[PDB]
């Protein structure tokens, strides 16, 4: 029930970013949350001798109607300790990758029970904005653990080993991965069994908050990494063997093999565009090669905890989205592409929300960290609308793509 | 005696590893010192400052202004330097408030604050750094020194002091007031009511009970004012808001300083008259940066300024905002990358206006920058009135629909109708999915050498059409623009075009309707002109049988 120290790290100052404008039931919400929060202490007014602020804007999660609030700590987590004083923080579970099915649990209010250094509170400062400057805004700093916090799961990480060291007991079968306000769970079980052995983790919360209601399902087993393929056609035109070498020749710098030389020889000659011209029996062969090489995976593609993870995202139309992660070009740790179904049928932006969302998912399952975006989309546009759509209690950092890039037919 | 209640104290430190100030007082003449010992002599007796003895080493200096058209003198004291070493404090005066804001009261009571910044007690750990000495008579005794006790004027903190004390104090007042409003900017509070004026200066007398309550002294007899107000610029009117009249300079030889008055000024009364363009303008001013250079107006300023006057002749006004009502915002293309807005609730009733210029860019289209429109009213609505716009746009609704379809970055706007009045930005060209078959096939080429800039561009196609142009003083990204530029002059209506330049694909993917180079607006001519274009790309010196040829012939 005691403080654990925490610092920021020498030569950086508290966070100072400005709070953004928010409609007016986005403040509403907010002003009710907090005037709880403040009554149930996890929360305190803040005079103007802080200088320090973090932005804050409200949500609603996926299946539920009640507005909850969330904190951009993204500029606070940069200038956060790491926190290896005890244990070098909690090691990511490779086996968490290799489950049939993992389901993520909100653990979040949990670090509502454990209090904040108080030398530290100063910094988790937040402002509930006014409309147009009429009144000031009403400014709070936390007195507990706040959510989105890098070092809230890092210190409660002590005190929820013990949560789980009877289910872990019982389950030795069972991986789970705590990442910020998530609590990432799974199995190599059979569907319904493993809804089973979930609920179970429910109320085994349950029973400790004495002394969070829903689930999501991902399958990291029912999908892989994605190939390269060529198409497979009887008759080719001129426009086929064109694309077919310009992929060939971008294939070329991931893979060392890949020869278009004969299928090259084909395109010699001005012919019509849509000319369909027989496949040379060597241009034929080329092309075989061409495809068993692109059946291994690419030879030396490691993955460095050391360096930033890039993640892509192509938009392709009628709901499809591509994406690749990797750390260097053309080393892709995996790929992928989005579906349809989920909003947006209408709005590109909420598509790519989503699809942010689900990468840095994804991502969290495989390595543990976060990647750092290149969206296919204006600044302006983005900023304006992104956190209108966001769902999930972290944030990635995004970079933001103004040339229409070349890969995006290799993709498709 | 009523006893008063105290202002609680916001502790103050000054910013990390840093000393107090200690810089030297003046030598003021012997008149000027006189004055001072007056001032600090009855401040002092009201318990605002008090003598401090030689323990205090820090020192800001302290001089005396003398009032103008009056005899009576006031005191300066420099706190510059204590400035620099105090800490930062937090930054809420963000922004000011826009009349169009504001929501119509019928009775609204203005009070300002100007003295109690004043009666709010300075942190007294922070006091032995707000130390200054009054000069003696001769230098013959120890300057008088004097601390403050309270919230000095010009000093950093004390803004922030004062309105964080302030709104503590205004917090049950307005919560047990729920009928009125009280909002709090700078010096000055903002209080409305839609109840009768009578039971209005009731409560507005309550109040300044609640502030002597803390012993904060307010506005009584006249001093508080009510509408009309001469406030920040603008002119705030019972039913209506608007720019302070405010008119153009005139010079004949326009300086830097000339229009750095005038757009900014111009800037200022497109919030509220329609259709203000600055750009011919502007243009005079980044492409220099000096504070005193003259140079003539073009040719297209003088037609805009004269566009200008005519908008600025007559009063337009503007209403106050009506939350009840729904919030419309409609867009204007004007030209040469201006657009020009309208934001309201009925017709004929500006709420506000204002403009948008589009981005220093080397490429764009006009969908583009009305997109970047939307998203500049979106935010500046949020910010005012706490919610986004129903749009109004000269956009028909199958246009955007193909385009946001069909771009290959997301975009979008929110909820919109089309409006038809023209000039309605328009899609001016579409590439094809698909090659097309039956036309044409131009497989162009383009090089240069990097030494004598001489180059060549041209196409060959299926049908043995042919041509190489040479070219003198151009690159290999402008002959590679130029091939294209003649497969689409020579083509048919229907074309199907080949390259391996990735620049020039990725100009024309980002599909411009105008561009700064010379070269792709006869391009975007070109395009315009035509039915169907599909363009391909194949990578080069892999000696493709077209893009083989082609290169060849133009770097022979
Ligand atoms: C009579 C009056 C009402 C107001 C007001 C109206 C609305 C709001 C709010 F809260 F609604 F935004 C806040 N204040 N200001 C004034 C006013 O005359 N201020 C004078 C000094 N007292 C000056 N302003 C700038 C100066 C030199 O630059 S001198």
């Amino acid at each position: 029930i005691e403080t654990v120290p925490v610092k920021l790290k020498p030569g950086m100052d508290g966070p100072k970013v400005k709070q953004w404008p928010l409609t007016e039931e986005k403040i509403k919400a907010l002003v009710e949350i907090c005037t709880e929060m403040e009554k149930e202490g996890k929360i305190s007014k803040i005079g103007p001798e802080n200088p320090y602020n973090t932005p804050v804007f409200a949500i609603k999660k996926k299946d539920s109607t009640k507005w909850r609030k969330l904190v951009d700590f993204r500029e606070l987590n940069k200038r956060t300790q790491d926190f290896w004083e005890v244990q070098l923080g909690i090691p990511h579970p490779a086996g968490l990758k290799k489950k049939k099915s993992v389901t993520v649990l909100d653990v979040g209010d949990a670090y509502f029970s454990v209090p904040l250094d108080e030398d530290f509170r100063k910094y988790t400062a937040f402002t509930i904005p006014s409309i147009n400057n009429e009144t000031p805004g009403i400014r709070y700093q936390y007195n507990v653990l706040p959510q989105g916090w890098k070092g809230s799961p890092a210190i409660f990480q002590s005190s929820m080993t013990k949560i789980l060291e009877p289910f872990k007991k019982q389950n030795p079968d069972i991986v789970i991965y705590q990442y910020m306000d998530d609590l990432y769970v799974g199995s190599d079980l059979e569907i319904g069994q493993h809804r089973t052995k979930i609920e179970e983790l429910r109320q085994h919360l349950l029973r400790w908050g004495l002394t969070l209601w829903m689930g999501y399902e991902l399958h990291p087993d029912k999908w892989t990494v994605q190939p390269i393929v060529l198409p497979e056609k009887d008759s080719w035109t001129v426009n086929d063997i064109q694309k077919l070498v310009g992929k060939l020749n971008w294939a070329s710098q991931i893979y060392p093999g890949i020869k278009v030389r004969q299928l090259s020889k084909l395109l010699r000659g001005t012919k019509a565009l849509t000319e369909v011209i027989p496949l040379t029996e060597e241009a034929e062969l080329e092309l075989a090669e061409n495809r068993e090489i692109l059946k291994e995976p690419v030879h030396g593609v490691y993955y460095d905890p050391s360096k930033d993870l890039i993640a892509e995202i192509q938009k392709q139309g009628q709901g499809q989205w591509t994406y690749q992660i990797y750390q260097e070009p053309f080393k892709n740790l995996k790929t992928g592409k989005y579906a349809r179904m989920r909003g947006a049928h209408t709005n590109d932006v909420k598509q790519l929300t989503e699809a942010v969302q689900k990468i840095t998912t994804e991502s969290i399952v495989i390595w543990g960290k976060t990647p750092k975006f290149k969206l296919p989309i204006q600044k302006e546009t983005w900023e304006t609308w992104w956190t209108e759509y966001w769902q999930a209690t972290w944030i990635p950092e995004w970079e933001f793509v103004n040339t229409p890039p070349l890969v995006k037919l290799w993709y498709q | 005696m009523v006893p008063i209640s105290p202002i609680e104290t916001v502790p103050v430190k000054l910013k990390p590893g840093m000393d107090g100030p200690k810089v030297k007082q003046w030598p003021l003449t012997e008149e000027k010192i006189k004055a001072l010992v007056e001032i600090c002599t009855e401040m002092e007796k009201e318990g605002k400052i008090s003598k401090i003895g030689p323990e205090n080493p820090y020192n800001t200096p302290v001089f005396a202004i003398k009032k103008k058209d009056s005899t009576k003198w006031r005191k300066l004291v420099d706190f510059r330097e204590l400035n620099k070493r105090t800490q930062d404090f937090w930054e809420v005066q963000l922004g000011i408030p826009h009349p169009a804001g504001l929501k119509k009261k019928k009775s609204v009571t203005v009070l300002d604050v100007g003295d109690a910044y004043f009666s709010v007690p300075l942190d007294e750990d922070f006091r032995k750094y707000t130390a200054f000495t009054i000069p003696s008579i001769n230098n013959e005794t120890p300057g008088i020194r004097y601390q403050y006790n309270v919230l000095p004027q010009g000093w950093k903190g004390s803004p922030a002091i004062f309105q964080s004390s302030m709104t503590k104090i205004l917090e049950p007042f307005a919560a047990q007031n729920p009928d009125i409003v009280i909002y709090q900017y700078m010096d000055d509070l903002y209080v409305g009511s839609d109840l009768e004026i009578g039971q209005h200066r009731t409560k507005i007398e309550e109040l300044r009970q609640h502030l002597l309550r803390w012993g904060l002294t307010t506005p009584d007899k006249k001093h508080q004012k009510e509408p009309p107000f001469l406030w920040m610029g603008y002119e705030l009117h019972p039913d209506k808001w608007t720019v302070q009249p405010i008119v153009l300079p005139e010079k004949d030889s326009w300086t830097v300083n000339d229009i750095q008055k005038l757009v900014g000024k111009l800037n200022w009364a497109s919030q509220i008259y329609p259709g203000i363009k600055v750009r011919q303008l502007s243009k005079l001013l980044r492409g220099t940066k000096a504070l005193t250079e003259v140079i003539p107006l073009t040719e297209e300023a003088e037609l805009e300024l004269a566009e200008n006057r005519e908008i600025l002749k007559e009063p337009v006004h503007g209403v106050y905002y009506d939350p009840s009502k729904d919030l419309i915002a409609e867009i204007q293309k004007q030209g040469q990358g201006q657009w020009t807005y309208q934001i309201y609730q009925e017709p004929f009733k500006n709420l506000k206006t204002g403009k948008y210029a589009r981005m220093r860019g080397a490429h764009t289209n006009d969908v583009k920058q009305l997109t970047e429109a939307v998203q500049k009213i979106t935010t500046e609505s949020i910010v005012i009135w706490g919610k986004t716009p129903k749009f109004k746009l000269p956009i028909q609704k199958e246009t955007w629909e193909t385009w946001w379809t069909e771009y290959w970055q997301a975009t979008w706007i929110p909820e919109w109708e089309f409006v038809n009045t023209p000039p309605l930005v328009k899609l001016w060209y579409q590439l094809e999915k698909e090659p097309i078959v039956g036309a044409e096939t131009f497989y162009v080429d383009g090089a240069a050498n990097r030494e004598t800039k001489l180059g060549k561009a041209g196409y060959v196609t299926n049908k043995g059409r042919q041509k190489v142009v040479p070219l003198t003083n151009t690159t290999n990204q402008k002959t590679e623009l130029q091939a294209i530029y003649l497969a689409l002059q020579d083509s048919g209506l229907e074309v199907n075009i080949v390259t391996d330049s990735q620049y020039a694909l990725g100009i024309i993917q980002a599909q411009p309707d105008k561009s700064e180079s010379e070269l792709v607006n006869q391009i975007i001519e070109q395009l315009i002109k035509k039915e169907k274009v599909y363009l391909a790309w194949v990578p080069a010196h892999k000696g493709i049988g077209g893009n083989e040829q082609v290169d060849k012939l133009v770097s022979a």
